[PDB]
RNA sequence: AGAACUGGCGCUGCGGGAUGAACCGAACGCCGGGUUAAGGCGCCCGAUGCCGACGCUCAUCAGACCCCAGAAAAGGUGUU
RNA sequence: CGUCGCUUUUUGAUCCUUCGAUGUCGGCUCUUCCUAUCAUUGUGAAGCAGAAUUCGCCAAGCGUUGGAUUGUUCACCCACU
């Protein structure tokens, strides 16, 4: 169809300032900084105006699978703004029958060493993506907490725990055992 | 004498068809840094049809038969070979004028290198379509010299910074040197007839 | 990043075709790759040129959306596009490029002699800037 | 509307070859004197004649 | 018909031969698009024979003149009605273009029917072409140019390969 | 057992749709199989409960 | 396997169909210049090295030109 | 109940090649190939609790035996796997 342009905007608050090197995005905020290159996606980025801080992503002509990716840009930027002011906190809980799953933290909140998964002697050490932090929760049974700035590194880390705890050669409609994600929240609350 | 074509950003058959025409016409062409030749279509597709080439093996003894080369200098050289009449002596003599080098050797690192805008990926591929590098599809098939080439590449280019650093120093001088003119009688004819 | 657009009133230069090298003012876009243009003061009249032919300049004109030939003509010479095109460095390059192609054989002699003359003066004087710079760093 | 006279003569050239030709249609070309390719002949246009040019 | 080159609108009239039964036949009129007027007065007998009991033997044409537009400079919206043939059946089709002339928009149709629907020019019958006014268009690709102060740039420009030297030392910027 | 943790386990193991052709394990509001081997077909049945 | 009508092959080279009895052009004394048919014009391989026009299409088995040398029913919120 | 294909490991139909000759069943011996997968690797689905099975997927890397009868291919039986 080759439409005349579309454009999403993203409002930015004051505590975070996006600068752009090009199609690369540099997001500095309160609890750190993180960056992504978007040099594969063929769009122009433009932050407009002082004191209001609006980002204007817009794609000239494009077709329908090229128009699908202008909303993909701004929703990766909105998770870089949320993750640098609030952070990401993926609480997860261990579900178990007869055998309690014993989960400890070996290297400073990076490695997770899971033992006694369903009575197995083979330990499971899962090394996480650099930027996340491991935690046995408090005032709650069998809960693990992951905290980080980047949503694609926390949620990938949250998936490596769940994928390692897979029940094999069994009926998986019973034997519902594993460490599954239970909540998708933030490090700082209510902003 | 000899033309030197830097091979990065180029497509495989779009470059090798032009090189094979020049080499029949008497010229001596040297294609340099053929690790970064591109090829259209995504990586897994180009990887499959090269593995389909590897099993093109004659059954009774594979020592005789198809010689599956793995360095991307010889991946390119074989593409040129199929665009030349190599079973004739006119095309045997053609393939001797072509010397293709992977990386950039020291006879050819201080020459000036040329590109072919017919075969460039930026020119010729539509920007929303996928392409594969000839370097890492050579790596996935038995070419064991990727790391020791890309170490020598960044040693070559750091020495290529320090030459271009002191060359733009010299032309900052001879443009500040021509600030003090004392020669404007000679600017008269060049500005009148394209300086 | 996309600092000049197509627009009603955008002055485009024409690179190739039957009107190669004359300005046009864009009047109306019609469909996706063809634009209705004319230059009334530069001898190219109203017709549909492709966008792939035309070269966008940084001159805009405030005339209505697809007016007549008169109203485009009044916008053209009030803003004085033909003289402001003389005082730009891109028309000095097309001026210089055609001065070099009609450069005759005797002028190619007169170019040659004064070209090697001013390169002797620079090479002997850029040597003197070398000769002083080593004298800065020797103490 | 003035409709002009439909024309009295026609110039006919033979544009196809000689071989692989039906016997009726190589009789009319024998009667039009068009034996090689690219021979021309001026032809009187009549009801009998236009019906020969429909065969050919 | 091959529709070679750009097409060309013709006004063709014609009437059947005056019999001893019927004198002064009604002299019908059509609107033929064809690359030249010999094809045009052949396409007249294709449609008239589909609608009346007339044929080239028992009729003649009495005018074949090129009719062409009263505004070659104004930009117009054309909505046209089609009767092409597909591989399975035949279809009715409405279709909107945007060009400076009637003959250039119907040429733009035959290029498009071959592009989109693979429909060859012998198999598609133009029913009627007329210029339509805006806010009565229904195709949103024609509709998106109805914008006063419309603007866009030209992204990623490519042309002039091998003409400007095959061998240069110069990576050509695409603006 | 812990019946709230019983629900959160079944959200990733039982509450899904199975295709009759590609046999993939999709999500409960799929209409088509995502796998190319079936041609993105639209005959789905729920994953059978115990 | 067996007829009808016409043209071919057999008895016939040549240009194109990579290859070939029969397809498509065209039929042949020995040459020089010109032009074409069928067919083509990235490079083998003469000719688009045209600033050709307009769209459609991404394939983890793409597609690619009469005869002719590989596919159907059914199906796809894949795109038009 | 229909109905659309594929394959050439069966049988036919055909009679193009071979009649101044292409050594004609089976077993033995040995090599390589195919997948339309029995087992093994990784998986998905069950009217999958476990165990045992079945239906699919990437898959031909690697295995797929010892005998009694019969010239037998085939067949059938014993035993291991
Ligand atoms: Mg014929």
């Amino acid at each position: 169809m080759k439409t005349i342009l579309s454009n999403q905007t993203v409002d930015i608050p004051e505590n975070v300032d996006i600068t752009l090197k090009g199609r690369t995005v540099i997001v500095k905020g309160p609890r750190g900084t993180l960056r992504r290159d978007f040099n594969h996606i063929n769009v122009e980025l433009s932050l407009l105006g002082k004191k209001k801080k609006r980002l204007r992503v817009d794609k000239w002509w494009g077709n329908r699978k090229e128009l699908a990716t202008v909303r993909t840009i701004c929703s990766h930027v909105q998770n870089m703004i949320k993750g640098v002011t609030l952070g990401f906190r993926y609480k997860m809980r261990s579900v178990y029958a007869h055998f309690p799953i014993n989960v400890v933290i070996q290297e400073n909140g990076s490695l997770v060493e899971i033992r006694n998964f369903l009575g197995e002697k083979y330990i499971r050490r899962v090394r996480m993506r650099p930027g996340v932090a491991c935690s046995v929760s408090q005032a709650q049974k069998d809960e693990l907490i992951l905290e980080g700035n980047d949503i694609e590194l926390v949620s990938n880390s949250a998936a490596l725990i769940q994928q390692a705890t897979t029940v094999k050669n069994k009926d998986i409609r019973k034997f519902l055992d594993g460490i599954y994600v239970s909540e998708k929240g933030t490090v700082q609350q209510a902003d | 004498q000899v033309l030197v074509l830097d091979g990065r950003g180029h497509l495989l058959g779009r470059l090798a068809a032009i090189v094979a025409k020049q080499v029949l016409l008497g010229r001596k062409v040297v294609v340099v840094r053929c690790e970064g030749i591109n090829i259209s279509g995504n990586f897994y597709r180009n990887k499959l049809k090269y593995l389909a080439f590897l099993r093109k093996r004659m059954n009774t003894n594979p020592s005789r038969g198809p010689y599956h080369f793995r360095a991307p200098s010889r991946i390119f050289w074989r593409t040129v070979r199929g665009m030349l009449p190599h079973k004739t002596k006119r095309g045997q003599a053609a393939l001797d004028r072509l010397k293709v080098f992977d990386g950039i050797p020291p006879p050819y690192d201080k020459k000036k290198r040329m590109v072919v805008p017919a075969a460039l990926k930026v020119v010729r591929l539509k920007p929303t379509r996928k392409f594969a590098y000839l370097g890492r599809l050579a790596h996935e098939v038995g070419w064991k010299y990727q790391a020791v080439t890309a170490t020598l590449e960044e040693k070559r280019k750091e020495k290529a910074k320090i030459h271009y650093r002191k060359k733009k120093q010299l032309m900052r001088l001879r443009k500040q040197a021509e600030k003090n003119v004392e020669k404007k009688i000679d600017k008269y004819t060049e500005v009148l007839k394209t300086h | 990043v996309f600092r000049r657009f197509v627009e009603v009133g955008r002055v485009a230069y024409v690179s190739f075709g039957p009107h190669a090298g004359k300005l046009v003012a864009i009047v109306d876009v019609i469909d996706q790759n063809r634009a209705l243009v004319d230059g009334p003061c530069t001898q190219v009249r109203r017709q549909a040129m492709p966008f792939k032919c035309m070269q966008l300049t940084d001159f805009i004109l405030k005339f209505p959306h697809s007016a007549h030939q008169k109203y485009v003509r009044q916008a053209w010479q009030k803003a004085d596009i033909n003289t402001k095109w003389a005082a730009t460095r891109w028309a000095k390059k097309i001026e210089a490029r055609e001065r070099k192609a009609k450069m005759t054989d005797f002028d190619r002699f007169k170019v040659m002699k004064a070209k090697k003359m001013r390169n002797r003066i620079i090479k002997n004087e850029v040597k003197k800037l070398q000769k002083a710079a080593l004298l800065k760093a020797s103490p | 509307f003035y409709v002009p006279a439909e024309p009295k003569l026609a110039f006919v050239i033979r544009i196809r070859g000689i071989n692989g030709v039906s016997p009726k249609v190589r009789k009319v070309l024998q009667l039009l004197r068009l034996r090689q390719i690219f021979n021309g002949t001026f032809v009187k246009l009549n009801k009998a004649s236009i019906n020969m040019l429909r065969i050919v | 018909m091959k529709a070679s080159g750009t097409l060309r609108e013709y006004k063709v009239v014609g009437r059947c031969l005056p019999t001893p039964k019927c004198h002064t036949p009604p002299l019908y009129r059509m609107r033929i698009f064809a690359p030249n007027h010999v094809v045009a007065k052949s396409r007249f007998w294709y449609f008239v024979s589909q609608l009346k009991k007339m044929k080239k033997s028992s009729g003649e044409i009495v005018y074949c003149g090129q009719v062409f537009e009263k505004s070659p400079l104004r930009v117009k919206n054309f909505g046209i009605w089609l009767r092409y043939d597909s591989r399975s059946g035949t279809h009715n089709m409405y279709r909107e273009y945007r060009d400076l002339t009637t003959a250039g928009a119907v040429t733009q149709c035959y290029r498009d029917m071959g592009a989109r629907h693979r429909a060859r020019a012998h198999s598609i019958q133009i029913m009627k072409v007329e210029e339509i006014a805006a806010s009565k268009c229904r195709r949103p690709a024609v509709k998106q140019f109805h914008d006063s102060k419309i603007k866009f740039p030209l992204p990623h420009r490519v042309l002039r390969r091998q003409h400007k030297p095959r061998f240069t030392t110069k990576r050509p910027n695409t603006f | 057992i812990e019946p709230s943790l019983r629900q959160l386990a079944q959200k990733y193991n039982c509450d899904k749709m199975i295709c009759r052709k590609c046999y993939a394990r999709l999500h409960p509001r799929a209409v088509n199989c995502r796998k190319k081997k079936c041609g993105h077909t639209n005959n789905l049945r729920p994953k059978k409960k115990v």
